[PDB]
């Protein structure tokens, strides 16, 4: 129940 | 339908012939670089003439054919030169060398929403339905002409020195008229129907406008954790808590967009687009204004100014002769 700063950086697209 | 078929014959018609070799890599003169990426480079550059400043990405051909990321590069330059929306960021000039890609597209000042949104927080429920309308126009275009995003968030979302939406990434594209299943995009915004390995057509991206319209008004995600696999849990789950500070009207839009049911989602039904256009929330939007760009927005970014933004053989070349 945190709001931690890695889930709101920046996000880049994978590929499979 | 008119401005529909209007699109759609301009658009078949530039499909089937898509120009390139329109211009020089010499013409325009190198300036400060944008961003990186493992493929290529994205660099702002300006035309000698009355062009001046210009984006222009530069893909190496190594790149492309080492990951077998072939077959993105080559829809996504087809589909932006047979494109025409004022949301969707203009390809102007194409042309492939013994090594390199260029793809000259016009250069957008704002830079990423991401930055904006993060910076203050959320966005007043106004100041997401302006950029919301213009998604959901971008997608009934996109719709019409049967392709599909796959990409929609916050990182690629440019604001133009107006302060409008020029979407810019078209990697993840391709049109489809019934269904596919290749795993791309980003673990925040996928649907259901992608993580559950099921076929998936163009209601995916109906799922990311709700995504993307709850992390502007919230100033987060609905569906976070410290581990992926706990955000697919999340995902395919059907629970979403919504903020206090949410309307109603806004509430009740993201259930029908964030539907884990693919055939009860907003932009999926019998009505389409209109679905989402005629609801309570959009009630404030001038549509045919928003698509002419007559709309006073309610943010407009501090303004070339790069300030809000922080062998000679030829190979492999026949693999490119398309492009
Ligand atoms: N037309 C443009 N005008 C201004 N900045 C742009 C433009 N196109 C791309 N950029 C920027 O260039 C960088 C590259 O982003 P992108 O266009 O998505 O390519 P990418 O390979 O996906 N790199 P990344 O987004 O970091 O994963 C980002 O910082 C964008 O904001
Ligand atoms: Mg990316
Ligand atoms: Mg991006």
């Amino acid at each position: 129940g945190f709001l931690r700063s890695a889930s709101l950086g920046r996000r880049a697209s994978f590929h499979l | 339908k008119e401005f529909l078929a209007k699109a759609k014959e301009d658009f078949l018609k530039k499909w089937e012939t898509p120009s390139q070799n329109t211009a020089q890599l010499d013409q325009f003169d190198r300036i400060k670089t944008l961003g990186t990426g493992s493929f290529g480079r994205v660099m702002l550059v300006k035309h000698k003439e009355s062009g001046n400043h210009y984006a222009m990405k530069i893909l190496d051909k190594q790149k492309v054919v080492k990951l077998k990321q072939i077959e993105h590069t080559l829809n996504e330059k087809r589909i932006l030169q047979a494109v025409n929306f004022p949301f969707l960021v203009k390809l102007e000039f194409s042309f492939k060398d013994n090594s390199n890609l260029y793809m000259v597209m016009e250069y957008v000042a704002g830079g990423e929403m991401f930055s904006h949104l993060r910076r203050i927080g959320r966005f007043s429920e106004p100041h997401a339905r302006f950029y919301a309308a213009q998604i959901v126009l971008t997608f009934e275009y996109l719709h019409s002409l049967d392709l599909i995003y796959r990409d929609l968030k916050p990182e690629n979302l440019l604001i133009d020195q107006q302060g409008y939406i020029q979407v810019t990434d078209f990697g993840f594209a391709k049109r489809v008229k019934g269904r596919t299943w290749t795993l791309c995009g980003t673990p925040e915004y996928l649907a259901p129907e992608i993580i559950l390995s099921k076929g998936y057509n163009k209601a995916v991206d109906w799922w990311a406008l709700g995504v993307l319209i709850y992390e502007m008004a919230a100033g987060y995600p609905p569906f976070f954790a410290d581990q992926p696999i706990q955000i697919y849990e999340k995902i395919v789950s059907g629970k979403v808590r919504f903020p206090s500070h949410f309307s109603s009207d806004l509430k009740d839009l993201l259930r029908n967009l964030l539907q884990v049911d693919l055939t009860k989602r907003f932009g999926n039904l019998k009505n389409g687009v209109n679905d989402i256009k005629n609801h309570k929330w959009f009630a404030t939007t001038d549509w045919i204004a928003i698509y002419q760009r007559k709309v006073e927005a309610p943010f407009i970014p501090k303004f070339g100014d790069t300030s809000n933004f922080d062998s000679i053989n030829e190979k492999c070349g026949k693999e490119f002769t398309e492009f």
